[PDB]
């Protein structure tokens, strides 16, 4: 009667799966998106005697560090990263978060946001002159224009500080901001270093890293899981039924 | 209704806003002034339900934890603020800008909004107006029988009069330049009104502290780079159609699950 | 008692309910582990009632002990 | 056993939310409709001992105020609304109904009537002099030409009165026609101001806000939460009847 | 019910409706364009206007 159980974990944990790929699936098309890879754990149930019970259990072991391919804008400060480096985000809470969206917005104050919660580089919050006409160059260094100035005048303002770090050592954290994941960190500090070979396009986005073949095919083997658990819960509910027929007369 | 059902609309969702977009976007070449929208998406939160454990480092252990997260809901229309081509219109009442720069209007109502539309007209009045007869601030007077109306390239509006040898200087067209030109919340009509995110508007004379010049007898026209459309529509439909496989997917589950 | 488990969320930032970051509280149900609960709980629930005929059969018999 | 009224409740309280849905669907293309959303309300049925059922009462919370997308007809006297507007109209029984319906129309006695009782803007009912030649403005002044005058007698002719309400502060009336909700009434007033703000887009209308996307899993959600119901009374049933056999001998 | 405020609550009631009843088939009298079929007793309408 117990293996209805297992079966069940594993109905609910297909459907924990499906939730995943929707939410890496409905994430196309958005700037930066890293796609969370999901696999199926086995849990065994070491007791007393015969183990024959084990558990289905879901996981996410991270996220793919797959770099997704690109669009030129053309736009002066769309920032493209190169693989395995990350923009430096102050994050909500005020705390170093990496991210991959280099659609960087200035604000009417001169303030230089990745989408609010603004960007870390050289320093604290990177801060620009109103009048921006901003570029960021190859390597990161950002320097801008008066709008109505000569040409001539265009010495660098600012700093976007960009960081290694990949797969095993990044861990998402509830927003769209990754960070290291405590075990990096009796290692490399708590505030990593500027690495300075990480190299930046201007004009360009990156887009999400979510590989629809891998997402359909995905999406089939848990459909077809689902389902035969589906078979194996109803012929053990019906063997329940038959057998408790044992206690009469 | 399960979680999924929900996350894949929400997909469905933006990519049917990323379409209106594309539309939008689309319809509006041959809009003068016209300035592409790009649709910005972001990911909501996660919700963690399984915290990773302990990384023994005694062997290659996976790192599982388990956090599923949800939705794409829309974050920004971003208008892409860029210098569009020049068409002569060779009419003498029309004028683009040659960089940043707005033409100030006074709205209906009292306020001021800002264009970047060139299509002046000249009321019964002589008063300028954009198309539909709003006065564009400050406003410039028309002498009644001008032989010929120039507007030069900071503005400094002339006239041309029977028997005189000088084009007395009429008016005045004057722009204005915000700090954070995306900022601008569009309300219709080719017409932008500031907004918290803009800042306070500049007012300048073209060509001085950032304002762009003035290009009579010629329209600024969209900045639509038709390809682009062309091929983001291609990648909202295939998307659209994974989504909805997404849906069929867990609806056909669901349909096991509730036979029995 | 309640089930704990951090009430999963969607988000409708125009209805009511919605709080800053506008995110309904939409209950938490795994319909899989309440489908099979009522099915454990219908089959237990058949087995002490037939437990209880059992017994009933039993002890009207012990009624009759002797004569 | 009373567990299946509670299913039952699920049940009967689903279809309800179809029936939504289907008004909600088939009204799809009906000139500025506004989408009647639903919900589910939870119903706990506090008791003596042991908490343990709740209901599933279907409700409808109110309206989708999400302006519907526009149809370019160029016809003078169709309107469309800005986000939040209303046009102001007499209702059956006398009462100024808010609508977004701008499908305006002339009678031969010139009563401008949006599908008849008549529309209702600066004073009672709007009258236009009956070789109407009308044409509506951006914030509602409405100007007639009779088609035998020099067009330099355009003088106007009335003004049509918007409205400013949404959402929270409005609710329909058992017609097509709004009201305010009788919390928004210990506030601005029983009739609104002119509110010399909201716009007017002449030759377009506004069409339904009816969602298809939404609609379509609001359908599947709906099924699948019906035959789950189904199967729950099936059980309750079938253990009920198994059950009888107890007082019996 | 009412809306208490001391909470922020649903203004859940119910209404079902039905229907999607056509009202009307309009006409939409604008100006159509003029075709030219050199023939001396065909005519054309400037304006508003009908033949009786």
């Amino acid at each position: 009667d117990h293996a209805i159980y297992t079966a069940m974990g594993a109905a609910s944990q297909t459907l924990n799966q499906q939730a995943v790929t929707a939410s890496n699936l409905a994430n196309a098309s958005t700037p930066g998106f890293r796609a969370q890879l999901n696999a199926l754990r086995a849990v065994p149930v070491d007791g007393l005697s015969l183990a024959t019970r084990t558990l289905v259990t879901a996981s996410t072991p991270g996220a793919d560090m797959t770099p997704g391919q690109l669009d030129y804008t053309s736009r002066p400060l769309d920032v493209a990263l190169q693989q395995d480096g990350w923009l430096v985000v102050q994050a909500a809470d005020g705390a170093e978060g990496y991210t991959r969206n280099g659609n960087i917005q200035v604000g009417p104050t001169g303030q230089l946001t990745i989408q609010g919660h603004p960007v870390i580089g050289e320093g604290g919050p990177i801060t620009v002159p109103e009048g921006s006409e901003i570029t960021i160059a190859a390597d990161g260094t950002i320097s801008a224009l008066n709008p109505g100035d000569p040409p001539n005048t265009v010495a660098p303002v600012g700093r976007l500080k960009l960081v290694k770090a990949e797969g095993n050592e990044v861990q998402r954290s509830d927003d769209g901001l990754f960070r290291l994941t405590a075990e990096a960190q009796a290692e490399r500090g708590a505030v990593l270093a500027a690495d300075p070979s990480i190299r930046i396009m201007s004009g360009v986005l990156e887009g999400s890293n979510v590989k629809p073949v891998e997402a359909m095919t995905d999406m089939i083997a848990n459909a077809r899981r689902f389902e035969m658990q589906m078979k194996v819960i109803t012929s053990v509910d019906e063997n329940e039924g038959r057998a408790n027929q044992l206690l009469s007369m | 209704m399960i979680s999924s059902l929900w996350i894949a609309k929400t997909g469905l969702d933006a990519q049917q806003t990323n379409m209106d977009v594309i539309a939008n976007n689309l319809a509006n070449v041959s809009t003068n002034g016209f300035k592409r929208q790009r649709a910005v998406f972001e990911d909501l939160l996660y919700q963690t339900i399984r915290q990773p454990g302990a990384q023994s480092s005694e062997q290659t252990t996976l790192p599982s934890g388990l956090q599923i997260g949800t939705g794409v809901r829309p974050v920004a229309t971003e208008r892409l603020h860029s210098q569009g081509n020049l068409s002569q219109t060779n009419n003498s009442k029309d004028v683009a800008i040659k960089g940043q720069g707005f033409f100030q209007v006074m709205l209906p109502d009292g306020t001021s909004a800002y264009t970047r539309d060139g299509s002046f007209q000249v009321d019964q009045n002589g008063q300028l107006v954009t198309a539909g007869g709003f006065q564009v601030q400050p406003a410039i007077t028309i002498p009644a029988n001008a032989l010929s109306i120039t507007i030069g390239r900071d503005g400094v509006v002339s006239v041309t009069q029977q028997g005189q040898a000088a084009p007395v200087q009429v008016g005045q067209l004057n722009l204005t330049t915000f700090m954070n030109d995306t900022g601008l919340e569009s309300i219709g009509e080719n017409l932008y009104i500031e907004t918290q995110s803009s800042g306070a508007p500049n007012e300048s004379t073209p060509g001085l502290n950032g304002a762009g010049l003035l290009y009579q007898g010629y329209v600024e026209t969209s900045n639509v780079n038709v390809a682009e459309e062309l091929v983001n529509m291609i990648q909202v439909q295939r998307a659209y159609e994974i989504n909805s496989k997404a849906v069929s997917t867990t609806d056909q589950m669901l349909q096991k699950l509730t036979q029995l | 008692i309640e089930s704990q488990a951090p009430e999963k969320l969607v988000y409708e930032p125009g209805n009511p309910l919605a709080d800053a970051n506008g995110y309904v509280k939409m209950p938490n149900v795994d319909v899989v582990g309440e489908m099979v609960n009522t099915m454990s709980a219908s089959r237990s629930y058949q087995a002490n009632i037939e437990v209880l005929n059992t017994v009933k059969s039993m002890m009207l018999k012990t009624l009759t002990l002797g004569q």
